């Protein structure tokens, strides 16, 4: 995360973190529940065998309220495709069931169209990750989060290089120096609607992180929530 | 602005309009109110609340 700020005590409870054979985090990922775990497509070809990591705020420490689950079943959409970025959804069944706890707990599933109506048009949403903190840094060893505005669907076409699908949104500033970046690609996009945060979208992609007359693309959640369902129980 | 174009209906969180009326409704994990409106967590831990404890 480009800009905003760290993410305080049972603030970011939803945020998990995908660690490669060295312990080292290198995408993010949102608490369903219990037994399941939301992350990008494309963050399954970063890495041969991988863990996922709970509760975690400051990865240079063991603090005590961390957890780490083995994956059980990878279920990658199989429309997702490396070219265009298209379809990018994954979900994660764990072996063993999250225990909830300080800084551990579940994002809320919402119904497709009040979402879209209610929640999508709202001013802005949170996207948060380990993620670097500059296009050109290294991965922040604090959890981040950063409030994102919603970016008109148009104006975000006419601002991309690359195709805007509609399994895709944009979040975020044209010029302010604040985005999502290398990392973060994964985890949780939600939007708050009286104290309760629901789940809108997964980190996917940018052109670099927080580019002037540049945007960030995440996979629009409400596509997919019947896949999501349906995922869940088999 | 009428029924869920109102203030969400006064839903605190679902809102459908079923044949002109409001109808509200919950996440898994929450049961509504008596109201009819309020949204309660059935046990520890729901879903999309910041943690307190
Ligand atoms: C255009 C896209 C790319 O190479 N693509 C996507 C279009 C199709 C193409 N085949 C691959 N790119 C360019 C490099 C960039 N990688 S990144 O690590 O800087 C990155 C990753 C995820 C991000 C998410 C948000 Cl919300 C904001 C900024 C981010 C920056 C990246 O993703
Ligand atoms: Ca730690
Ligand atoms: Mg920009």
């Amino acid at each position: 995360i480009v800009g905003g700020q760290e993410c305080k005590d049972g603030e970011c409870p939803w945020q998990a973190l995908l660690i490669n054979e060295e312990n080292e985090g290198f995408c993010g990922g949102t608490i369903l529940s219990e037994f399941y775990i939301l992350t990008a497509a494309h963050c399954l070809y970063q890495a041969k065998r991988f863990k996922v990591r709970v509760g975690d705020r400051n990865t240079e420490q063991e603090e005590g309220g961390e957890a780490v689950h083995e994956v059980e079943v990878v279920i990658k959409h199989n429309r997702f495709t490396k070219e265009t970025y298209d379809f990018d959804i994954a979900v994660l069944r764990l072996k063993t069931p999250i225990t909830f706890r300080m800084n551990v707990a579940p994002a809320c599933l919402p119904e497709r169209d009040w979402a879209e109506s209610t929640l999508m048009t709202q001013k802005t949403g949170i996207v948060s990750g380990f993620g670097r903190t500059h296009e050109k840094g290294r991965q922040s060893t604090r959890l981040k989060m950063l409030e994102v505005p919603y970016v008109d669907r148009n104006s975000c076409k006419l601002s991309s290089s690359f195709i805007i699908t509609q399994n895709m949104f944009c979040a975020g500033y044209d010029t302010k120096q604040e985005d999502a970046c290398q990392g973060d690609s994964g985890g949780p996009h939600v939007t708050r609607f009286k104290d309760t945060y629901f789940v809108t979208g997964i980190v996917s992609w940018g052109e670099g992180c927080a580019r002037k007359g540049k945007y960030g693309i995440y996979t629009k959640v409400t596509a997919f929530l019947k896949w999501i369902d349906r995922s869940m129980k088999t | 602005r009428k029924l869920c174009s109102l203030d969400n209906g006064d839903c605190d969180q679902f809102c459908h309009e079923e044949q002109n009326s409001v109808v509200c409704s919950c996440a898994r994990g929450y049961t509504l109110a008596d109201n009819g409106k309020a949204c309660i967590p059935t046990g520890p831990y729901p879903c999309g609340k910041q943690t307190l404890e």
